[PDB]
């Protein structure tokens, strides 16, 4: 193994962030002082080459606003020991007491970052397949980096003939733009899923949120264009909500929610 | 060049736009455009884009296919399809890992050609930007929209020359500076202009000798374009001829890659 190994006595395993059926989740310390997640696999679900794929890749991939992989621990039982993002899951975060505070200058910003970084993934020729606010996590100063069945999130050459590219991560990236504008929402409210696929299949499209400017919703329509080689690139989309408030809404005033 | 609208099926609508809009359509059995303008009560604009359009003639150019008048009012011009939408579009979708430098220095050149064109035909644009040039189905980058060309005498802001938003007449050198303010937008790949500054900001701080910074990953050859185009006093600007041999010059020497 890498020099990435760790002792696994340098961790120290402190609070319970949650779990799943993949193993469970830790904050903690690792060698002296640093914070420090500690994702774990529980010897019952998937093998060790399975769950040390994420590290195959989370190696290679350093990015500002991709969560970052700081060393493992490969002979099971195992332990990925990333950075700690200290608010939880975008959409805990919104969802929850600071959520209702978020003003529209805030939740462009923060989608503005997470382009940033699917951009980065863009330039490297990799595809994220799973994007949306629950896989993005959030820490100090409203900063959001990407890292790690959602037929709503997904696009449609993916949910149907399973065409996974940038395209169809971009169509997510709407998708995840519908939930920072709403703050946490379920996409298409008061629908299952095979209403999802039936609809956007005969073109529907979800409205523009309450008091969502409308440039905002276009830049949604542009990601969820059906014919994905012309969705536009995640270099587009940052730069489109970098300068959101001086090129395209430079006249906004603050409302009762956005 | 007149219709007959009984051959003409509008499909469908490609763009609503501010000043008109276009839609697919099937004339005869092939595809084209088709627009309308807006806020034109007499028709007169909509005699002068179609006229000026019946004189133009290059390669780089969208061509006129025809003018229909219905008595009722309804005013078309048709035009030949260009499948791969405006400019803009093509780069925001494609983008840096798919459009090579040449790539783009070669849609530089299909536009300075037709600007040089249109030099030569003593006629001014006023409204050269990324959206308004149009790729064909097979990458042919043609100037299109010639609603505001006239001879040598509202402009976008963000793509007109000083002195032209100023001065009450246009000429070819403010023509010149939009091409500069386009090059910026196709190494940029779509990019609007100025990104960091208020639209409120821009004519005083131009003025005041700002230029855009060079888009990420262009060759310097290619930014010392743009300037050249941006220069304050615009008889110093180059002609169209020479923005074409120095690209030419960049061309021949590779270096824009």
């Amino acid at each position: 193994k890498d020099a990435w190994e760790i002792p696994r006595e340098s961790l120290r395993l402190e609070v319970k962030l949650g779990q799943g059926c993949f193993g469970e989740v830790w904050m903690g310390t690792w060698n002296g002082t640093t914070r420090v997640a500690i994702k774990t696999l529980k010897p019952g679900t998937m093998s060790p080459e399975a769950f040390l794929q994420e590290a195959q890749v989370m190696k290679k991939l350093r990015h500002e606003k991709l969560v970052q992989l700081y060393a493992v621990v490969s002979e099971e039982p195992i332990y990925i020991v990333t950075e700690y993002m200290s608010k939880g899951s975008l959409l805990d975060f919104l969802k929850g007491e600071m959520g209702k505070y978020l003003r529209l200058p805030q939740l462009v910003d923060m989608a503005a970052q997470i382009a940033s970084g699917m951009a980065y993934v863009e330039r490297m020729n990799y595809v994220h397949r799973d994007l949306r606010a629950a896989n993005i996590l959030v820490g100090e100063n409203l900063v959001c980096k990407v890292a790690d069945f959602p037929i709503k999130w997904t696009a449609p050459e993916a949910a149907l003939y399973g065409r996974f590219t940038i395209k169809s991560d971009v169509w997510s990236f709407g998708i995840l733009l519908t939930e920072l504008t709403t703050k946490g929402r379920v996409p298409y409210p008061g629908m299952v899923n095979r209403e999802v696929l039936d609809q956007v299949e005969r073109g529907y499209r979800m409205p523009c949120p309450p008091e969502c400017p409308e440039s905002l919703h276009d830049l949604m329509c542009q990601c969820w264009r059906k014919d994905p080689e012309e969705r536009p690139t995640f270099e587009y989309l940052q730069a489109f909500l970098e300068d959101y408030f001086t090129s395209t809404e430079p006249q906004y005033q603050p409302g009762e929610n956005l | 060049w007149a219709l007959n609208m009984k051959e003409l099926k509008l499909l469908q609508t490609i763009g609503k736009g501010e000043f008109g809009d276009v839609m697919l359509g099937d004339y005869r059995g092939n595809k084209v455009a088709v627009k309308c303008i807006k806020n034109d009560a007499t028709a007169q604009a909509f005699l002068a884009e179609a006229s000026v359009m019946t004189q133009l003639r290059h390669s780089n150019l969208v061509q006129l296919l025809g003018v229909i008048v219905e008595e009722k009012g309804g005013l078309y011009i048709v035009t030949e399809y260009m499948a791969k939408g405006s400019l803009v579009d093509y780069l925001r979708s494609r983008g840096r890992s798919v459009l090579g430098g040449d790539c783009l220095l070669k849609f530089s050149l299909d536009v300075c050609e037709a600007m040089e064109y249109l030099e030569g035909n003593n006629f001014v644009h006023r409204d050269l930007a990324a959206r308004n040039v149009l790729v064909s189905e097979d990458n042919v980058a043609k100037v299109s929209d010639f609603g505001l060309t006239k001879e040598a005498s509202k402009l976008p802001v963000k793509w007109t020359a000083p002195e032209a938003l100023r001065e009450k007449k246009f000429s070819t050198k403010s023509d010149v500076w939009s091409f500069g303010i386009l090059l910026w937008e196709i190494y940029s790949f779509g990019r609007v202009p100025y990104p960091r500054i208020p639209l409120k900001d821009v004519v005083p701080r131009v003025e005041k000798g700002y230029k855009m910074d060079a888009p990420d990953g262009c060759p310097p050859a290619v930014y010392e374009v743009m300037k050249n185009c941006w220069h304050l006093d615009a008889a110093m600007r180059p002609s169209f001829l020479q923005l074409r041999e120095q690209l030419e010059h960049i061309k021949t020497h590779e270096l824009h890659l």
